[PDB]
């Protein structure tokens, strides 16, 4: 394909990356990202606790998550010298460490393989600014229109890593 | 090798002896990576 | 339980890694840049 | 093996291009703050 | 000459000498101080040493190649990618 | 209301008489001559 | 064609500091071989214990390079000086400016402050030098008529009190109260940049990429033509034994004893980790005060330590 | 604390103390010190069969009060 | 697409220019970008495309690292010194001919 | 059977303080109605979305008024040069229909 | 000086003192080494340290190199620890601008685009570095999550289409 | 996971991070069976995540 460009946007706390894609490409990828979406819900690829999700606004999703916790099994006890410990983190960094290949075998395993190799090699592109260039070839471009569907998957990959497939 | 691998399951660990069994060095990449003195 | 699992410890050797005590005269790879392009990019 | 990309040096130590006996310091901060004399 | 002919004729001239010039001249520096307050010179000869003309070595050995701008108008693959790529087809 | 140049002259003149009450601001009585 | 030289033990490189984030441009020592003083292009001042090695003070005064410092020892005092158009003094038991004396229009590059009458003289790349009241922030004089950057100063008691080198090429002795020319010396060819006065010989070098040479005061009369380490020049600087440093651009540091004019050491110092060789150089240079121990800022961001070479004998080292 | 543990930090249940006296429990400094030859008191390498058993009173409200003074012990007294 | 005029003065134009105003370049001929035009002189005009058929060791590398890489043709192109266009299509042509 | 306070946290509250700095340092050139038009939305981005954590975080309700009178001194530089007095705050809140400026306001309070 | 004139003070006073040092000691181009010459391939240099690409002129005289190199570094070191600086005031908050706001931006990103080059080519030059165990351990053990939960993979959209 | 990081001095409590916005008493108090509850929960979660695809 053709080269992306990029620039900065600055909230004066931490910039954060903006880029932009040739039109034509744009929209295939605007069209694939919806059917992706589309067909993953239908078929219940993305397990529920994968959670920026369609049916609650983010304080609903908070409310949901007090009230969970309180529904616990004797939760509050602390007769017998139970101990309750809530931990939360980053991935510190996803976007830039997904492997391009792997990821296709990744992609393999879920799409048809001409979907997947489309994504995959749109991945992998020249980025512009004003006279500097290279070759996107290891991380993964947030800006296109299915980086959510990738980072997501993703995601998913790693959750079953932390959790271990039984629980 | 398998070492920070907890629980090697079969298909993983059968992968993993047919790739140890099979690859010896490429040429390609290893002519990819003489000076004149 | 955790039974099934697939990483078992991978902390076990990595002892702090004193490149935080090295000082390179180079900027463009010395660690108070590195971390501070940590902090400054998302 | 591997060296991932924050873990690699590629510029040769100090004690491996000064010597046994060179002692090398480093300092990045002050042993004093600013009000306490030194005179 | 060129050795250590007359050491004291070296030597520097006694302590009590700058400590009388030392009040005069801070006397006279005061004077000057306080009234301010309330075609050079001829070219001396240039002692010079004589050149010893540029060879065409050097004549050409600090030759500049000129401008030619980009701007200014007016790779090696590691092999382990084979063992990684061979493993996932397995 | 409304179902090179300048600045909003249009909020300028609409709120006048309030923002020249020569209580608020305090100091000359320059007035037009004309 | 002259007397056998003396013997000097040589000199051995033992303690590195790595401490600033641009150039050293200079470093001086404080009365008491207590600690000494750096000023960097990183616009840092820079205070450090001389025996531990460790940084005990920073202090951010400047806007750009502090192209020269200097510590009083009537006083504590510690005045600055930088390309920023500005110097200044600070107290040392607050750590703070207390004057900043205007007047210079371009980079100061040197200064140094006389032994005995209390005022400072500054050299500065506008073609001139003057004469600073310590106090008052007042200048006597404006010591005039080099035709370009006047490149350094050094000032005495005796007569004359004022030495300015430049890249003029020429040198100028001045009479410090009417504050006038009175001698020139225009031997050199290239640009002058290092002057220096021996302790007890009424006696003074001059330095240039032709190569040094040496004088006999109050006069100026030329002596004996110093050369071997071609190279552009930046400090030299003179010990009570008649050990004479000269401290190049380009790294290469070489040694000479004062008498006979013999180079008898040239040390060719490794740099960094991280910096380019090209980015070798030596920028000044100062013995302590007890004279056992040798400071150089090089032009890496490092501060390398020399001591005396105690192994060092005769037959070990052979003067030839 | 008086009872509190030093690698568990927590209440502890038998006294088995290294010999210096920053006491701690057999049963809890077990898989610490069998695992790694030291232990949390000291860097020091350290072996196992020098912490001898030790036994508190129990008094009568239970705490664990000095044998022969029955002074009650507090997160201050001397031990 | 482009035709061989605009072509050509495409090729004064860089030569004249340098590289890197390619504005004034663009504003040149009429329908045609700037982004296009730095794309084109990339991809097929500038002298160092080579243009020539593929060795039998260029193809060996070729399949070798197509093998390795899977679609990654910007990563790979440079590595056998052709661009993604070249690379790719001749790619295609190997795999008919052989299948 | 429980309670849960909430409370706004500390990025969050920073990044609004950003949006308005930012508000004033870019906008030298705009009216004062695409001023206002900023403030209201930045607020209501706030407000709608926090909803009760705001009232009960004090520091908040600080940086709110000191923000917002800010932005007032703003505009009233806007006219003049020379700082009035008192100055009629009617022109500000009144709705966009009688040409006022119809901020929203959230600081009155105590 | 005041934080107007810095830069193009700084900048005076780096020119110049290229100027003395190298044009006076390496002449024996006497006349004029083309100072004026020189000083353009200094502002060379530069540029291409800010855009990322190898400025390597062959035919200059290896001393004069080593200066241009020297100088260079310096300034480039200058122009980064300015940014830090500029960088921290900003969040802090302690003042506004729109130039300086604008010239930061532009600063960081030049300085990222330049990391992240480096990041990928050493990718490139030093292997994926998930070896080939973790490899095969993640892909194997998503297969046996999918099919655990019988999940149809999805096939590519067909034309006519319904929806 | 003391085994694996024997902390000899008792500096865990320095390196802890407690919210610093509420009350005293609204904060994580530092009871030492907690503060190593604490970081050997954590320790166990990195220690499932190859450092090499992402980290915590």
């Amino acid at each position: 394909f053709k080269e992306v460009g990029i620039e900065f946007m600055d909230l004066y706390s931490h910039l954060v990356p903006v880029y932009d894609v040739e039109p034509l490409e744009k929209i295939t990828d605007a069209y694939l990202d919806q059917y992706l979406w589309y067909e993953a819900d239908k078929r219940r690829l993305f397990p529920p606790w994968i959670k920026p999700a369609d049916t609650e606004p983010p304080p609903l999703l908070v409310y949901k998550w007090c009230q969970g916790i309180n529904n616990l099994q004797d939760v509050w006890e602390t007769s017998e010298g139970e101990c309750n410990v809530m931990l939360e983190s980053r991935f510190e960094k996803m976007y830039e460490k997904i492997d391009l290949t792997l990821l296709n075998r990744l992609l393999r395993l879920i799409v048809d393989h001409n979907i997947a190799d489309y994504m995959t090699a749109k991945n992998n592109v020249v980025i512009n600014y004003k006279d500097m260039n290279h070759t996107n070839s290891y991380g993964i471009i947030r800006g296109l229109q299915f980086a959510s569907f990738i980072v997501q998957y993703y995601g998913l990959v790693m959750d079953l890593l932390v959790l271990g497939l039984h629980r | 090798p398998s070492y920070y691998l907890k629980n090697t399951n079969a298909e993983t660990r059968e992968t993993l002896q047919e790739l140890y069994k099979e690859f010896k060095g490429d040429e390609i990449l290893a002519a990819t990576m003489e000076k004149k003195k | 339980w955790d039974d099934d699992v697939v990483f078992k410890n991978c902390a076990k050797g990595v002892d702090d890694q004193k490149k935080d005590k090295r000082f390179v005269n180079d900027t463009l790879r010395s660690e108070f840049h590195k971390k501070f392009m940590e902090k400054y990019i998302k | 093996e591997v060296v991932l990309h924050e873990d690699k040096k590629y510029y040769p130590t100090a004690e491996e291009v000064y010597g046994p006996e060179v002692e090398t310091i480093v300092q990045e901060e002050d042993t004093q703050p600013l009000t306490e004399p030194i005179i | 000459e060129v050795m250590n002919a007359d050491d004291p004729d070296l030597q520097r001239p006694d302590e009590e000498a700058i400590k009388e010039i030392t009040e005069k001249t801070r006397v006279a520096l005061e004077k000057s101080v306080s009234q301010k307050v309330a075609p050079p010179s001829p070219p001396a000869p240039v002692m010079h040493s004589p050149s010893r003309k540029m060879t065409v070595k050097e004549q050409q050995e600090w030759k500049i190649p000129p401008c030619i701008s980009n701007w200014k108008n007016a790779v090696h693959i590691n092999e382990n990618f084979a063992k990684l790529a061979e493993a996932l087809y397995i | 209301w409304e179902k090179n140049q300048i600045p909003n002259r249009r909020f300028t003149l609409w709120w006048s008489p309030t923002i020249n009450r020569a209580n608020v601001y305090v100091g000359f009585q320059v007035q037009l001559d004309l | 064609t002259m007397p056998k030289p003396q013997w000097h033990p040589p000199w051995k490189l033992y303690r590195v500091i790595s401490g600033h984030l641009g150039w050293v441009r200079c470093i001086a020592v404080e009365p008491g071989n207590q600690w000494f003083v750096t000023g960097s292009a990183d616009r840092t001042i820079k205070i450090w214990d001389l025996a531990s090695g460790k940084l005990k003070l920073s202090l951010t005064g400047h806007i750009s390079t502090v192209r020269g410092v200097i510590v009083s020892t009537r006083s504590p005092y510690l005045f600055s000086c930088g390309e920023d158009k500005q110097v200044k003094c600070w107290d040392l038991e607050y750590n703070k400016v207390i004057r900043h004396y205007h007047g210079h229009l371009s980079a100061v590059y040197g200064l140094d402050l006389h032994p005995t009458i209390d005022v400072l003289v500054t050299c500065s790349r506008d073609s001139t030098a003057r004469i600073w009241d310590v106090r008052t922030k007042a200048s006597v004089h404006t010591l005039s008529g080099h035709t370009n950057a006047v490149a350094t100063v050094r000032c005495q008691a005796a007569e004359p009190q004022i030495i300015t080198g430049s890249h003029d090429t020429t040198i100028r002795l001045w009479d410090l109260v009417a504050g006038k020319t009175r001698v020139t010396l225009t031997n050199h060819k290239k640009s002058v940049r290092a002057v220096v006065l021996h302790p007890r010989h009424y006696t003074f070098a001059s330095g240039s990429p032709d190569n040094i040479k040496q004088w006999k005061f109050p006069d100026g009369s030329f002596i004996q033509n110093l050369s071997g380490h071609n190279a552009i020049i930046n400090t030299l600087t003179v010990n009570s034994d008649g050990v004479l440093v000269s401290g190049a651009d380009n790294g290469t540091m070489h040694l000479w004893d004062w008498r006979t004019g013999y180079n008898f050491q040239r040390v060719h110092a490794a740099v960094q980790p991280g910096s380019l060789d090209s980015e070798s150089g030596i920028f000044a240079c100062a013995f302590d005060q007890s004279e056992s121990r040798l400071l150089t800022a090089e032009a890496d961001k490092t501060i390398k330590v020399y001591r005396e070479d105690d192994t060092a004998t005769e037959e070990t080292h052979p003067v030839s | 604390p008086f009872d509190h543990c030093s690698l568990s930090l927590q209440p502890f249940v038998y006294p088995v103390c290294t010999p210096d006296g920053i006491v701690f429990d057999l049963l809890n400094i077990v898989p610490w010190l069998k695992k790694y030859g030291t232990n949390p008191s000291n860097g020091e390498k350290l072996d196992g069969r020098s912490l001898i058993k030790l036994n508190f009173s129990k008094n009568s409200e239970g705490k664990y009060h000095c044998p022969v003074l029955f002074t009650v012990f507090t997160n201050n007294t001397h031990i | 697409v482009w035709r061989n005029t605009e072509d050509e003065i495409l090729k004064a134009a860089v030569m004249k220019y340098g590289k890197n105003q390619w504005s004034r370049i663009a504003s040149l001929l009429h329908r045609k970008s700037a982004k296009q035009c730095k794309a084109r002189w990339y991809e097929w005009l500038d002298p160092s495309i080579k243009k020539t058929e593929w060795s039998r060791e260029e193809e060996e590398k070729l399949l070798h690292l197509a093998k390795l890489m899977p679609t990654q043709w910007r990563t790979i192109a440079p590595i056998i010194g052709r661009t993604a266009a070249q690379c790719l299509e001749h790619y295609e042509f190997l795999l008919d001919k052989a299948a | 059977t429980a309670q849960c306070f909430l409370r706004v946290d500390d990025e969050s509250m920073q990044r609004f303080h950003n949006r308005v700095r930012q508000i004033l340092m870019a906008s030298g050139s705009t009216t004062f109605t695409k001023i206002v038009n900023k403030w209201n939305t930045a607020l209501i981005g706030l407000m709608t979305y926090f909803r009760e954590a705001v009232v009960n975080t004090q520091e908040l309700l600080d940086l709110l008024v000191k923000c917002e009178n800010k932005i007032q001194t703003r505009i009233k530089i806007g006219l003049n040069s020379k700082m009035p007095s008192r100055f009629p705050p009617v022109v500000f809140y009144t709705p966009k229909e009688l040409g006022g400026l119809g901020m929203l306001s959230m600081g009155h309070v105590l | 000086v005041t934080k107007q004139r810095v830069e193009s003070h700084f900048d005076l006073e780096l020119r110049a003192a290229v100027m003395h040092d190298i044009l006076d000691m390496m002449p024996e181009g006497i006349k004029q080494n083309k100072a004026r010459t020189i000083l353009q391939h200094l502002s060379e240099a530069w540029r291409c340290w800010k855009a990322n690409i190898p400025w390597k002129v062959p035919g200059l005289p290896t001393p004069i190199e080593n200066m241009i190199l020297r100088y260079v570094k310096a300034k480039a070191d200058w122009w980064t620890n300015t940014a830090h600086y500029n960088r921290e005031r900003i969040r802090r908050g302690a003042t506004v601008d729109k130039t300086v706001c604008k010239k930061n931006l532009g600063r960081l990103t030049r300085l990222y685009l330049k990391a992240e080059q480096e990041r990928q080519h050493n990718y490139l030059k030093d292997g994926p570095y998930i070896t080939a165990e973790e490899a095969v351990a993640v892909y194997t053990t998503t297969v046996h999550w999918l099919e655990s939960r019988r999940f149809s993979p999805i096939p590519f959209p067909p034309l006519s289409y319904k929806h | 996971y003391l085994t694996e990081h024997p902390d000899p001095n008792n500096e865990n409590i320095v390196g802890y991070n407690n919210k610093k916005c509420w009350p005293r008493d609204a904060r994580m108090r530092l009871m030492k069976h907690d503060v190593n509850l604490g970081r050997a929960v954590f320790w166990d979660i990195k220690n499932r995540l190859p450092r090499s695809v992402t980290t915590v």
